DNA sequence: CGAGGTATGGCACTGGCCGTCGTTTT
DNA sequence: AAAACGACGGCCAGTGCCATAT
């Protein structure tokens, strides 16, 4: 099919890792997959970055939380899921005859019993938070815990565990407020997804129950085999909340203009991996002018590019150009851009190669000295999306890159 | 009676009796023989009908003898005052203008010799008022000056005297200019040019409940005694279309030009900078005193126009009832709360939502594009080979290598090294140059960097742009798009041999043979124009719903929607891009449009303190919410037919299930404990012309055919001549109405065919135009008898005719004299149309005025606590106590009774039918909209009026259940 | 301690006052840091990963699973998953029970992972396929910031953050490449470090001869362990790929190689403790380096009309996050509580400045501002404020 | 001899006139 | 060293087409 491509780029590129066979779309999707690459490291950083900055950076009753990788104490019974147990003791417990005849079978209930499980999910421990983040705004009940990090789930040795990276948002608010607050999110969150979207009309939202009859809402990418599952609304209630602290309700109350009501809980689970996948399928575009100009780059938002800009050196004095270089990318450094250091690179391609290599790692800008940039102050740029090449005096680059980044966002 | 001699059901012999009296004349044997005789030939004799149930009630007393004397006397009661002020203000002794104008904040009168006094208000029944406001400093108004007799006033806001670093964003009653006086004598006259503007800068307006004063605009007398037609404006500028006898006696709307056309003498010199609108108010407070001279140079002007005008204007419409009508019709209020500020950011940023995924749509393509220029490739496109693919020129002047401690040097060496060649301005322009890399049709779209709303990509481009639909590669019926400078857009057919930076026919034959795989001209449309050079294709117009003569600006009009639908019109990229495009170009066009307006609306927030106590007791009062209110800015009279002209609201669409903002009207929602009751005119041109045949032709209703068929039918059965004629073509009932009245006012036969086959999508070209001929066959026969003569309506027409062709036409129901600029004396043949149209127009103007003179009258009857909320030219709604709604809901309808009379009483028929007696339903609810049933669905708010905003439907009842609600009373309890 | 106290006061950590311990803190079993402790991780996380990756070309990041499957080493100290879904099947039939059930215990090495205790191991398996990055250029590291399980004496499970770097190196400049890295490293704690002397380094010897370095912060407890400098050769590499050597060369003065690999892991729980109790060094104040406080800047209102005072309050925190400063919107609550209480407040969050919206500043635009440090207060023009809070920072940064 | 009419306003484009500033003549 | 002599944007007004309402 045409997904070959693109797995196989970012393959080269080192967005992805491991052999072909350990990225089929089965381990993809599970999270059973070897991992990222460096590529990939940077654009799953920039993906955050940019959630974080819409989520908490822009709004006064958002807080981070940091909930722990495992859920330690006792269980449920029957839930089938793995254990935590160190190998130190796998010998000294069945030494000198400790029941040693048949109760070593319903020693499964002290495995069920015995030891704790690998976190699932973020909303237990925003849930476990929710009383002590209770005081930061004197009980004013709109308020949010946002986070991010990995969480493990049994994929069907038959079984395994995949790892999935996923943002999580839980909304405390007045339960009139419920149904508005969650139209309001899912608006908000759908067009979050759409703004980094080359083509936003691929995201979509549908509503959705279940047994409990609450509302919700879901959010799917349209991959070419079909729509995908990326986000999820639920408006839970106030459920768990008792559960968690029963009996004395009253603590769990907060201000709702002049009344004092118990807080309604609007749940909001992104998966940042299948968000990465997403926009990389969404890059890559998988009308008779444009078959003619099948140029393989991945058009990423400049906001979650991985590398910004590539500096190399022209022919001529090597020693000088070097000096310069250095100090380009130094100061590239210091302002806050991400550089791709070519210059230190040897010469074993021509220029069209090396502009498809920085395609394919869809670079922002090309940056090239030569010996007129020591005659005069005048270098080279090339631009991603257009191709065309264009002079400008050094001193002011600096400045350029910080307002096309800067514009981008408001573009 | 009961029936006519026509066996036409009219008033119930009750009202009948409260009405009209006996001594009306019956008409003899040779009309009802004419009547009967007409009837017949038309096949709308032998059919009976079932009668409508009756209606007994015991009207308030009616003064004089009949009801045009009952009318006269109320208008005349009502008006009084203000031509007493009016009158008074005409014999006004000023003296010359002050030798310096005061520089403290707040009213100062200035007396004789030039001394200057605080006053807290000016005292007087009526002045000449003008208002100066800084626009870079928002809406706040920034000085003003009045004239009173014997008395100059200057008015100087707070924020122009004291300096302070920032002011409130939200208006407030607080910083108003306060023009009223408390509860000399009442009902003070304000005169000025363009009235509203003044009128939206007083404290008092806002305030829910009434005030007596009201006000008269200068220009809406020039439009009454010698305005002119947009037509007329533009020709009367340029004059610097075969008569021009009218020149001499009319002006445009401006103040100069007003002024010298009533009383001449030395021109009126402008303020050179405007500093209003150009300067800041650091400006204002070092040319404070030629400012103030200015503005008291206007309003000197417009008190000498009022003066010269008044009396003319009370010449040429005798009539009491009009001025009446003009100053109920000049107090326009509309309530709104918080959620408007909502409505306003809601809209935005969904526009903005659009204008993303649409720009972004076609900035890819953009960039997508500059590829082409490698090898000269875009000589091969088919759409953008035509474009400017220059290239400027840049301007100039004249090993295992171990680690290391003294990199610490090799930093500062390198930042050193650096810091030296930054320093090389010497080959440098001081003005920037702009991107000449790249092509200069792209460095067209995008911003200069120095821009302070700069963004990167070529961000300019837009849908309405030439370039777009090329980038798009649109296509019709498999052919390309193209512009031609004389024809507009179009399309290009290839295979034209006779050669009829060059075009590449070739990839356009290419494309247009690939296309016919999925299926000297040889193709039809709007015909070749060999005029456009084109070798290798023909040039076709796009078709446009108004004929050939008129020429396509852009593809992507909501009227090319359906075309896409049907895949007529599609886009190179294929699937939904091109229908996606045109549906954000839908949805967003009235915003786009409006924007400006809406969100610059003057929103005024009255206080907690200042609301009244049948709100803040409401049960359902919302504490922590706004309550403000938004002044209309209508002309009076800004046409000929002297309706009312504003910017905004005349303009408002009505809510839709897709067009982006269409809530407006929706978000004019009255405060707890108050409710909007109202309704509209049925078929009130429709009527108003049916009548004037019937009382031309025989003196009897439905002795004409079009007033024998107007009367018959029910709006709910779908049984009415609009529904009836909207079935009969097969297309909506608002088509039908656009229908029938294009043809009442002289539309041509094409027109007709044309709207015909813009709506129902079944006909053709046959079908249409042999509808449209049969239809204007019967409506109106053959204009000539002896080598309008026969049809239905042909009585209608040449009633019309005759009173237009009058040597002074006036309005039959009240008598008001047309406009000089118009009369056949001053334009012989010209302008006919319009003359023409003005009948009608200016009798549905004389209805609205009787309808306000009456929903006064009947208001002020029994105590009733509404207020007249706002009238949309035949639409009229009032915000009223709840408690009291429902018996507005009679006063409404009674209203319409009698306008209906009195409008046959000027026409010498003593009856009305019963079919035309009460509206079909008046209208109580919490919001603005075409009907209750509605919640409003749109994009800015999917959810609608019921959950976001929580507005419950309203309610439409007839007259019976009125009655019933009231038991035939309105006393406050019964 | 008071140090803990303010911690717990602040949302620098969470849980119940029963839970905080320094055994808990040390050992990684603690329930967690407050929002305030997660952006101080933050931005020490930030700072690290811009002194030692974003300014070096031979740096790379590298991302490691939380987890090993497949056959395992038997019989060892390391958190491993008991078989889940053989839960679900042994409920319904007995294999005869008794003696053979030892045989489960060796059944659990057959099936069972094991977590992540360090991310050398993650490095080491990337080091083949990501030397094709450099083309082999031999001296190169690889960086990464993670959580790793560790148990703590039933077992105790302990989560530590930490950051890693793996540095492959010629063996014959390795021994430099390391002590390089010692200086780097040891300047770098000393960097935002009111007193750097608290910082210090030793000497370290290995049974197998191989000598390194080791970091410590001096706590009032005594010398911990924060960062550890190991030089491990060529050992590591050998046993992950037995058999043929080829792949493992690297191009080192032009010619095939063996490389040397040394590993740089420092705990950033114990940074952010270590730097905790440094800035806490005849008022309760917290003088968190301003690169690395979480909060710069408080915004708050005066006595007045309070639309007004809101609305300037909301632009100026508008402003103030496009520029990247972090604000804490203390306007909400109108000064409900004295002004004094609220300084202290803001210095035991360790704001860096304090800023008072007045009814002044609609008149003409100055504002009162009071710093964390000097404490002295002064007037400002509010449009001047962005600016001169920037340069404090950068300023910071370079002196 | 035959036309729909009355209003409002938006953006896109084009022609012309004027103020910088950097080549060219004194 | 003074100052013509031009190109090259800014800016404004005027025209055309489209979108709303009744
Ligand atoms: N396209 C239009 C719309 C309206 N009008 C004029 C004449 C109409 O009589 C008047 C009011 O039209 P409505 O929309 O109020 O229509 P009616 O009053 O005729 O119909 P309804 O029974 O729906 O009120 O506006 C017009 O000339 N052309
Ligand atoms: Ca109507």
């Amino acid at each position: 099919e045409g997904s070959e491509a693109l797995l196989e780029i970012c393959q080269r590129r080192h967005f992805l890792s491991g052999s072909k066979q350990q990225l089929s779309r089965d381990s993809l999707l599970s999270g059973c997959h070897p991992g990222f690459g460096p590529l990939g490291v940077e654009l799953r950083k920039n993906l955050a970055a940019e959630w974080w900055t819409s989520v908490v950076v822009f709004r006064e009753q958002v807080f981070p939380v940091d909930a722990l990788h495992h859920k330690p104490g006792p269980l449920l019974p029957g839930d089938s899921a793995f254990r935590l147990v160190s190998a130190e003791t796998l010998r000294e417990i069945l030494q000198d005859k400790e029941l040693s005849k048949e109760q070593l079978v319903a020693f499964l209930e002290n495995v069920l019993k015995t030891s704790g499980k690998l976190r699932e999910n973020l909303l237990h421990g925003a849930l476990e938070h929710y009383v002590n983040c209770l005081d930061l705004v004197n009980k004013r009940l709109p308020y949010g815990l946002a986070q991010i990090g990995v969480c493990f789930h049994p994929v069907f040795g038959v079984k395994s565990i995949g790892e999935k990276t996923e943002a999580s948002l839980v909304w405390f608010t007045p339960p009139r407020t419920s149904n508005q607050w969650l139209d309001f999110w899912l608006r908000h969150r759908l067009q979050w997804w759409r703004k980094f979207a080359m083509s936003p009309s691929n995201f979509s939202s549908s509503d959705c129950q279940d047994e409990e009859g609450r509302k919700g809402n879901k959010l799917y990418y349209n991959f070419p085999w079909g729509k995908e599952l990326i986000e999820t609304l639920w408006n839970l209630g106030d459920h768990e909340l008792l559960h968690m602290y029963p009996g004395n309700v009253s603590k769990l109350h907060g201000r709702d203009g002049r009344k004092n009501v118990v807080p309604c809980v609007l749940s909001v689970n992104g998966d940042l991996d299948r968000g990465m996948l997403a926009y990389l399928y969404d890059s890559f575009q998988l009308f008779t002018r444009k078959k003619n100009l099948h140029r393989k780059v991945l058009k990423l938002h400049p906001c979650l590019a991985p590398i910004k800009v590539a500096l190399d050196v022209g022919r001529g004095p090597t020693l000088e150009l070097r000096q310069v270089c250095q100090g380009l990318f130094n100061e590239l450094l210091e302002n806050g851009i991400s550089v791709w250091p070519g210059y230190l690179e040897t010469m074993q391609s021509s220029l069209e190669q090396l502009y498809s290599k920085y395609d394919e790692m869809s670079i922002l800008f090309t940056v090239l000295v030569t010996e007129t940039t020591l005659e005069n102050g005048l270098i080279h740029l090339r631009s991603r999306d257009t191709t065309m090449k264009e002079m400008m005096h050094i001193s002011k680059l600096k400045d350029f890159l910080i307002k096309y980044i800067s514009s981008a966002k408001n573009v | 009676l009961r029936h006519n001699p026509l066996d036409i059901q009219m008033l119930s012999r009750g009202l009948h009796e409260q009405i009209f009296g006996q001594g009306g004349e019956m008409p003899g044997e040779a009309a009802v023989r004419r009547s009967v005789e007409h009837l017949q030939k038309h096949g709308l004799w032998g059919q009976p009908a079932v009668p409508l149930p009756d209606v007994e009630l015991r009207l308030p007393p009616l003064y004089g003898d009949n009801l045009d004397q009952h009318f006269r006397l109320l208008a005349q009661k009502q008006s009084l005052p203000y031509l007493e002020a009016a009158n008074l203000l005409l014999q006004a002794q000023l003296p010359p203008k002050p030798p310096a104008w005061a520089w403290a904040e707040g009213w100062t009168r200035y007396g004789p010799e030039g001394e200057a006094v605080p006053v807290a208000i000016p005292e007087e029944r009526a002045l000449v008022f003008d208002v100066e406001v800084c626009l870079a400093e928002g809406t706040c108004p920034t000085l003003a000056v009045a004239i009173s007799p014997s008395a100059w006033y200057s008015w100087c806001s707070q924020r122009l005297v004291e300096e302070r670093y920032s002011w409130t964003s939200q208006l407030s009653p607080a910083d108003l200019i306060p023009l009223e006086v408390p509860t000399d004598w009442q009902e003070q006259l304000v005169v000025g040019h363009n009235v509203s503007f003044d009128r939206a800068h007083i404290r008092e307006q806002y305030l829910i409940q009434g005030s007596r004063m009201r006000f008269l605009d200068t220009m809406s007398m020039h439009m009454a005694i010698s305005g002119l037609s947009s037509f007329q404006r533009s020709l009367w500028i340029a004059a610097k279309i075969s008569s021009w006898d009218w020149l001499d006696i009319s002006s445009v709307n401006s103040l100069a030009e007003v002024h010298r056309l009533y009383v001449g003498g030395p021109p009126l010199e402008k303020e050179p900078r405007e500093l209003f609108v150009k300067g800041t108010m650091k400006d204002i407070r070092e040319n404070f005193q030629d400012l103030m001279q200015y503005c008291a140079q206007d309003v000197w002007a417009t008190h000498e126009v009022f003066q010269q005008q008044l009396p003319l204007f009370l010449e040429r419409c005798p009539h009491p009832v009009t001025l009446a009508g003009m100053l109920e019709m000049g107090v326009s209020y509309l309530p709104v709360n918080q959620n408007w500020e909502r409505y306003l950011a809601e809209a935005q940023g969904t526009y903005e939502e659009l204008q993303r995924e649409m720009k972004k749509s076609l900035m890819d393509l953009a960039n997508d594009a500059c590829q082409l220029l490698s090898g000269e490739r875009y000589k091969e496109d088919p759409w953008l080979w035509d474009l400017e693919w220059d290239l400027q020129e840049f301007k100039q002047k004249k090993l295992g290598p171990c680690s290391e401690e003294e990199e610490f040097q090799q930093d500062v060496m390198a930042r050193a090294c650096l810091q030296k060649l930054k320093g090389t301005t010497e080959l440098l322009p001081k003005r920037p140059q702009h991107l000449p890399g790249h092509p200069g049709w792209y460095r067209k779209l995008c911003p200069r960097l120095d821009d302070p709303a700069w963004t990167p990509g070529p961000s300019l481009l837009s849908l309405q742009m030439r370039v777009t639909p090329k980038l798009m590669a649109l296509t019709w019926d498999g052919f390309p798009l193209h512009y031609s400078e004389r024809h507009g857009w179009g399309y290009l057919v290839p295979g034209r041999r006779d050669n009829l930076v060059v075009c590449p026919y070739r990839a356009i034959e290419s494309l247009y043979r690939k296309h016919c795989l999925e299926q000297p001209s040889y193709h039809h449309g709007n015909g070749p124009y060999n005029d456009v050079d084109i070798p290798g294709c023909w040039f076709f117009k796009l078709p446009h719903k108004d004929g050939n003569s008129c020429n396509v600006g852009s593809p992507f009009a909501k009227d090319f929607l359906p075309k896409m639908e049907d895949g007529t019109l599609q886009a190179g990229p294929g699937g939904a891009s091109g229908p996606r495009a045109l549906e954000i170009n839908k949805m967003i066009s009235f915003w786009r449009n409006a924007h400006k307006r809406i969100s610059s609306q003057m929103v005024v927030w009255l206080p907690r303190s200042a609301l009244p106590r049948a709100v803040i007791r409401h049960p359902d009062y919302d504490e922590e919410g706004l309550y403000g209110a938004i002044l209309p800015q209508v002309v009076t009279a800004g046409t000929i037919t002297r309706r009312a002209v504003e910017p905004t609201w005349l303009t408002a669409s009505n809510a839709r299930p897709d067009r982006v903002g269409s809530e407006l009207k929706a978000m004019v929602q009255a405060p707890p404990g108050y409710t909007l009751v109202g309704a509209d005119v049925d078929s009130q041109e429709l009527w108003i012309a049916a009548v004037l045949g019937d009382a031309h032709f025989a003196g009897m209703h439905g002795c004409t055919a079009f007033g024998w068929m107007t009367l018959q039918g029910r709006k709910s059965r779908g049984t009415d001549l609009h529904s009836k004629t909207a079935t009969t073509v097969g297309i909506s009932r608002e088509h039908a109405k656009i229908f029938n009245y294009g043809r009442i006012y002289g539309a041509g036969q094409p027109f007709a065919e044309r709207l015909l086959m813009q709506f129902n999508h079944r006909l053709t070209q046959q079908e249409a135009a042999e509808k449209a001929q049969q239809m204007y066959a019967a409506t109106k026969g053959l204009r000539w008898y002896r080598l309008w003569k026969g049809g239905t309506e042909s009585e209608m027409f040449n009633k019309l005719e005759s009173i237009a062709t009058s040597d002074i036409p006036r309005t039959p129901v009240l008598g008001c004299c047309i406009s000089r600029a118009l009369e056949p004396s001053a334009v012989q043949e010209e302008f006919m149309t319009s003359r023409v149209n003005w009948v009608v127009q200016s009798s549905a103007v004389d209805y609205l005025h009787l309808m306000l003179v009456a929903m006064k009258w009947l208001f002020e009857e029994f105590a009733i606590d509404g207020r007249f909320c706002i009238s949309i030219h035949d639409e009229v709604r009032y915000l009223v106590r709840e408690e009291d709604r429902y018996r507005a809901a009679l006063a409404l309808q009674i209203t319409n009774l009698l306008t209906r009379c009195m409008f046959a009483y000027k026409l010498g028929l003593n009856d009305l039918p019963q079919s035309v007696a009460f509206f079909s339903a008046v209208d109580i609810d919490r919001c603005l909209r075409k009907e209750v049933t509605m919640d409003c669905k749109t994009p800015s708010n999917p959810t609608g009026m019921e959950r976001r905003y929580g507005i419950p439907q309203g309610e439409a009842l007839d007259i019976y259940q009125i009655i019933e609600l009231t038991k035939g009373s309105l006393e406050k309890r019964s």
